[PDB]
């Protein structure tokens, strides 16, 4: 669950998937500009320390 | 050996503000800030590259940075990176900045322009670091233990790290049109720049030399410089010329190594 | 291991040496976009911006 | 930690694009319309809407 | 406390500084330090350049 320990998780260090749920969400840009906003619950590993 | 820095070229970017409180597009633009070394030393990283001059070749004076699609250098002196009081540089190569700061909540970084002067960004920014240990000091002491601990190492050799690198887009201008009488001239100098007019069925195309309309005014024709020929970035704030996409691939330096702390 | 077009070259011969990017640089940049998914592009890149 | 990836948008003007899914973690992706982006030496992409 | 000083005509420096506690607050419900690249805007009152 985003915002607490293992948002993300993977099998192994070496594994190549990966599983991880952080609510990313995208908004519209403002009028004249080009910047992509978007909003991110922050990371749960920071937290978790 | 290898000049990897020859095909990439500084660009322009949008800062939250030049430390006025007032936004403007400047060529030191401030990507994001990585801060996972132990020992509290930060990676910044601008948008225009550092020690190397306009000629591409390896100098520890001269700092390339973009304007109006034209590349200049100025004096590595004077690049200041600031916090809540001002900083200390360790290294300096490509785009990016070695630092170590006191606590604050803010950062900028400043350079001399080719006529001297200040461009500067600003960036919010929580820094405040913790020493290894059991205890909160500030500096280290003549007498004491042996902890390890990582910091960012000034080696700039393999380091299995990716940075993407894309064709820059069409650079939109208007200077380069120049409204005479009834008749207007797209300026030159190497620029192959692409025109869409409305006037008569209009003209489309790029091309390469002066060309004259003789037929409709300004507000029809278009000044989109194509450049090419140099990868610029993957940056967020400059559009893509192609959905698919393209993408390169460049070593990043400054990894990451242990070393022991007191 | 890496291709251009129809050549299917070993990345570490590239057909352009010497000075790729001096004699073609924007076939050089196209030739290396086509390549960031091969395993073997870092000698390809080696090779391509390397003459003296 | 996890590491957020923003490409480069990309703004087809005189025209429109249509959003794709790809196999990525998270992956997000949308269309905006009505955009007026504008750059340092004035806005491009001379339809106006 | 705030001290404003200036050069004499013999490069000498000339300051003053007085007690004086400024502790501002951006208008809104967050302290932020400097402004964003995606927000709202919220009126708010500055002293303009004009000398009229
Ligand atoms: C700082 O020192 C630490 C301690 O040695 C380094 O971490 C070590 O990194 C090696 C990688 O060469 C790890 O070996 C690994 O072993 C596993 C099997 O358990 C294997 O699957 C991996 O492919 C890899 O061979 C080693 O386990 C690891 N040590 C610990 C205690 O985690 C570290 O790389 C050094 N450098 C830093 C932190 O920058
Ligand atoms: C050069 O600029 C002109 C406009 O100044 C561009 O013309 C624009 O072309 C697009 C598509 O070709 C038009 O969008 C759509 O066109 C269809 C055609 O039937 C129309 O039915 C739709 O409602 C929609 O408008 C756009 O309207 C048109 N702009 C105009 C006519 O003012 C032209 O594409 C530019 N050149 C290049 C190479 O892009």
């Amino acid at each position: 669950q985003p915002g607490r320990f293992g948002d993300i998780q993977s099998r192994t260090v070496e594994s190549n998937d990966l599983y991880a749920n952080t609510a990313l969400k995208l908004a519209r840009p403002s009028p004249g500009m080009v910047h992509v906003p978007y909003t991110q619950t922050p990371s749960g590993f920071k937290y978790w320390l | 050996h290898f000049n990897v820095y020859k095909a990439t070229r500084p660009y322009i970017a949008y800062c939250a503000d030049c430390g006025a409180g007032h936004s403007c597009h400047s060529p030191v633009a401030i990507e994001a800030v990585r801060s996972e070394a132990t020992d509290g030393m930060l990676k910044i990283q601008f948008s225009a590259q550092i020690g190397i001059d306009k000629s591409d070749n390896h100098d520890y004076t001269k700092i390339r940075y973009a304007d109006g699609h034209a590349i200049e250098n100025a004096v590595r002196s004077s690049l200041k990176v600031a916090t809540s009081g001002d900083c200390f540089v360790h290294g300096t190569m490509g785009h990016f900045i070695l630092a170590k700061c006191p606590p604050g909540e803010f950062l900028q970084v400043s350079i001399q322009d080719t006529r001297n002067a200040v461009r500067a960004c600003r960036i919010q920014y929580h820094h405040d670091p913790q020493p290894v240990g059991r205890e909160k000091f500030t500096i280290r002491p003549h007498y004491g233990k042996e902890i390890p601990c990582t910091t960012y190492q000034q080696t700039t050799a393999k380091t299995v790290e990716e940075i993407d690198m894309h064709m820059p887009p069409d650079t939109p201008d208007r200077t380069l049109l120049s409204q005479q009488s009834g008749n207007v001239k797209i300026t030159v100098g190497g620029k192959k720049v692409k025109y869409n007019c409305t006037c008569g069925t209009g003209n489309v195309g790029t091309t390469n030399s002066d060309m004259t309309i003789n037929t409709c005014l300004i507000e029809q024709c278009h000044v989109s410089v194509t450049d090419h020929k140099k990868w610029q970035f993957n940056s967020p704030f400059v559009p893509r010329a192609d959905e698919p996409a393209r993408k390169g691939k460049v070593h990043i330096p400054f990894p990451l190594d242990n070393i022991t702390c007191r | 291991m890496c291709v251009l077009a129809n050549a299917t070259f070993p990345c570490f011969q590239p057909p352009c040496v010497p000075c790729c990017y001096e004699n073609n640089a924007e076939a050089t940049l196209r030739m290396l976009e086509d390549n960031v998914d091969r395993p073997g592009y870092y000698d390809l890149l080696q090779a391509a911006l390397t003459c003296r | 930690e996890y590491k957020t990836v923003v490409p480069s948008p990309y703004v087809k003007c005189c025209g429109a694009s249509e959003c794709s899914t790809k196999e990525k973690p998270d992956y997000q992706c949308k269309v905006y319309t009505g955009v007026y982006p504008f750059m340092w030496g004035g806005a491009y992409c001379f339809c106006d809407s």
